[PDB]
């Protein structure tokens, strides 16, 4: 499954 | 000018061999033999240039040079099956750019069949059926065969296959029609067979 | 050794939401896919096996996916702003993360990696601690999620969660993703004109998508005479490829042509025309 | 970056005339993703033509597969016009039944 | 040898144009074409020394020749016609002094026919030992058939168990004419492979007799009903038989 884990650039 | 004065020498294999060339040069020639083996090209054997008038090549070959007779025959000992083949002689003179060469000679060496056991045999197709030749085989060399007087019958020329693995060499010819009415026993009629061929059924 | 991979596409449109489409693989196949372009979008299947996944599977993957896609909407802006470009003028953020696990079933290498409009923008290198910065810009990224720590967070996921969906995933359909598919070989000759001719060696219906093709002449590689197509789907999950050589016409019977696959018992020689 | 794609038009299985097959279009190694792909029978464009959800390589670089299902005939011609911003005007790639 | 001619086999129809390429040997810097008709033994054609046309024999208006910096040459014939049709060889020595000999490659075989409508690719029959043979001389001989083509360059080939065998194998020397007093007749060509009769009955071997037959090119046209003749092989097979 995607990760849950987003990050802004 | 140069000149070959046999088209075919027929020999047994074994014997000496000997391919004549004759050339009409002024002075001191620059002479050379080629072997064409069939479908491929030409193939250098030995030349004379100057010194020893017995020169030697490949394949065990060799060629005495004569001022006197202005002759260059081509020679070998002892004839192989394989040695079957166009074979050229060419001259050069001082000023020739090109090789001349004269009109070639055939070189037939007749294998030595030591247990002739001449046969007619019928084989039939490893797919459909009606369609068979004709394989009359192991005759010994000496048996000639003809075409057929017949339009639509066909024979191959005489052909030695060797089984390199067993030193043992075969004649074989084949023959088939268009019609399905002909026959093994009537295939290879006009050629004269020997009274012993071993014919099946 | 296997694999789970994800490749993220986000698209900014000049006036609109950006489009974002995801698509999830297990070694060669598609098994997920997702886009923004539906009115209700929702992360769909697209391989068998994931189908005996129950509801709540899909709605959650599909809140994770509007929140990624809102992420990207805003690091988008965010680069707009890192380049000096106005806000006028389309641009595309591609993203792929994934876990390559062992036979073990542990974790071989994590990938985490992004590119800007085209050109490489940040990644995580291999030790999964620091990050690759592509020009200055991408640095402002860089120093962004050094101070925020994120290496630890992302070694943490590639590490952990990642490797239990993969050997979840692997056991969910075993016999599709286990056997290996080998290509079905022949050669196809072009009398191309009197002087050379083609020999064109084919491979096809094979899975994985790794294969290699050769020509050889007399056993030596014609490595750099040789029209090697990108290989490509057959549109069933499998892959075709084709290799070719333009030889003298009559030096034919030189060449031949060497497959290699997973799937084959032992490589093929193959020639002929 | 620009990037021009690679067009390879072909089908599924081996074209045997009057069994029903796929023409494939895959076009791959191209960005931007804007593109424009169409199959043709005969010159005229065909519909009902599905294409494969965006994706690229590990190289950045995008593809596309769009299919369609077929009959091949030996009359009839397939081909593939696709559009890009690399193009100076459509590309066309005609079937060719051994490429 | 080292000298390498390109193609062997050359089928035209009259008023075409054709190239025959040749590459010398290493080293070699003189570049001799020559060509054997059947009717005229072997004639010179031309000379080229390092670049530079040197001799000349009776080479026609519509024939020329080249040699290039890599020193490869080609011979380039046009508006051709049936009597062109002959075995075009290539030659290459080091300096064109008398006393050195020429080494030549394997010819370019040159067939000039009418028009194109004639060709004909060879349908390819392999023919099983006869039983009687094989309890007579413990030896077992297939043949091969190739039948109805035209021109007559063929090249046959025995394939046993995916190898190319020579021994046990001879073929006719020349094909003979399906239709012997019809000037543009059809052909064929036969051959025969002998192994032991151990070896035939063995079911797990594989015999498969290929015909490469010599034909047109892509660029030809070819507007007739039928298909295109091309270069082809057509083959056929039989396994062993216990």
């Amino acid at each position: 499954s995607p990760r849950w884990y987003f990050y802004y650039l | 000018s140069v000149a070959q004065p046999e088209d075919q020498v027929n020999v047994a294999e074994g014997n000496p061999l000997t391919v004549k060339c004759t050339y009409s040069v002024s002075g001191n020639p620059y002479l050379f033999w080629y072997v064409q083996y069939p479908n491929r090209g030409l193939q250098f054997l030995l030349k004379y240039i100057t010194g020893d008038n017995l020169v030697k090549g490949s394949y065990g070959f060799e060629a005495e040079f004569n001022k006197s007779q202005t002759s260059f025959h081509l020679k070998k000992p002892s004839a192989l099956v394989s040695d079957s083949a166009l074979y050229f002689c060419a001259v050069r003179d001082y000023n020739n750019a090109r090789l001349m060469f004269g009109d070639g000679t055939q070189l037939v060496v007749k294998p030595n069949i030591q247990n002739p056991d001449p046969a007619v045999y019928q084989l039939r197709d490893s797919k459909s059926s009606d369609k068979s030749v004709c394989l009359f085989t192991d005759f010994d060399s000496q048996t000639n065969v003809s075409q057929s007087k017949d339009s639509d019958v066909y024979i191959t020329d005489k052909c030695v296959l060797d089984m390199r693995s067993m030193d043992f060499k075969s004649n074989s010819a084949v023959a088939w029609s268009n019609k399905s009415d002909f026959a093994c026993a009537n295939a290879f009629n006009n050629s004269i067979i020997p009274e012993d061929t071993f014919f099946p059924s | 050794s296997h694999s789970m991979r994800y490749f993220y596409t986000s698209v900014s449109r000049p006036g609109g939401e950006p489009r974002f489409i995801s698509v999830g693989y297990v070694d060669d196949t598609q098994f997920v896919r997702f886009d923004s372009d539906a009115a209700s979008p929702r992360e769909e299947p697209r391989a068998p096996w994931i189908e005996q996944e129950g509801p709540e599977y899909w709605d959650r993957n599909t809140q994770i996916y509007k929140a990624q896609a809102q992420t990207d909407r805003e690091s988008l802006r965010n680069l707009r702003g890192y380049y000096n470009q106005s806000e006028a003028g389309s641009h595309t953020l591609q993203s792929m993360y994934g876990c390559d696990v062992g036979p073990d079933g542990r974790l071989l290498r994590g990938h985490d990696q992004y590119a800007y409009d085209g050109k490489d923008y940040i990644a995580l290198n291999e030790d999964l601690r620091s990050w690759t910065a592509a020009d200055t810009a991408a640095q402002i990224t860089q120093r962004k999620w050094e101070a925020a720590r994120e290496a630890e967070q992302r070694r943490a996921y590639l590490e952990g969660e990642c490797v239990e969906w993969l050997r979840r995933y692997l056991e969910n359909g075993k016999d599709k993703l286990e056997r290996a598919d080998p290509p079905k070989t022949h050669v196809t000759h072009h009398p191309i004109s009197d002087h050379e001719a083609t020999l064109r060696c084919w491979a096809l219906g094979f899975y994985p998508a790794e294969i290699t093709l050769t020509w050889q002449r007399d056993g030596e590689d014609q490595t750099q005479d040789t029209e090697l197509v990108e290989t490509r789907p057959a549109g069933d999950r499998t892959f075709q490829k084709w290799a070719a050589v333009v030889v003298p016409s009559g030096e034919e019977q030189r060449y031949t042509c060497h497959v290699q696959h997973e799937g084959l018992p032992k490589p093929l020689t193959l020639r002929w025309e | 970056i620009q990037r021009t794609p690679k067009i390879q038009v072909y089908s599924r299985h081996p074209a045997e005339n009057g069994k029903s097959n796929f023409l494939n279009c895959y076009v791959s190694g191209f960005h931007p993703s804007d593109i424009e792909v169409d199959l043709l029978k005969n010159g005229e464009r065909i519909e009902k033509v599905e294409h494969s959800d965006l994706s690229f390589s590990k190289d950045w670089s995008f593809y596309l597969l769009y299919y369609t299902e077929f009959t091949p005939t030996e009359k009839d011609e397939y081909a593939c016009r696709v559009n890009h911003v690399t193009l100076s005007q459509p590309k066309i790639v005609k079937w060719d039944r051994d490429m | 040898s080292g000298v390498t001619q390109t193609p062997k086999h050359l089928i035209t129809a009259t008023g075409q144009r054709v190239t025959l390429r040749c590459s010398p040997r290493s080293g070699d810097l003189s570049v001799y074409w020559y060509q054997q008709s059947l009717d005229q033994g072997l004639q010179f054609l031309i000379q080229y020394y390092n670049g530079e046309e040197r001799a000349k024999g009776n080479i026609l208006e519509r024939f020329s020749a080249q040699q290039f910096p890599d020193l490869h040459s080609e011979l380039n014939l046009s508006s051709l016609e049936l009597g062109d049709s002959a075995l075009y060889f290539c030659a290459s020595s080091v300096s064109g002094g008398a006393y050195n000999e020429q080494f030549f490659g394997p010819g370019t075989r040159l067939t000039v026919l009418e028009d194109l409508k004639n060709v004909f690719p060879p349908e390819v029959a392999v023919f099983e030992p006869s039983e009687a043979e094989i309890s007579h001389t413990q030896k077992a001989t297939l043949v091969c058939l190739a039948t109805g083509f035209y021109p007559d360059h063929v090249e046959l080939s025995w394939w046993v168990n995916g190898k190319e065998v020579h021994s046990g194998v001879c073929t006719d020397p020349q094909p003979l004419k399906e239709q012997p007093a019809l000037n543009d007749s059809r052909y064929a060509l036969s051959s025969r492979l002998r192994v032991s009769a151990t070896f035939w009955q063995n079911p797990r071997n594989h015999f498969r007799c290929q015909v490469q037959f010599y034909g047109l090119s892509e660029n030809d046209e070819w507007t007739q009903d039928r298909a295109k003749p091309v270069t082809q092989i057509v083959s056929a097979e039989a396994w062993g038989r216990a």
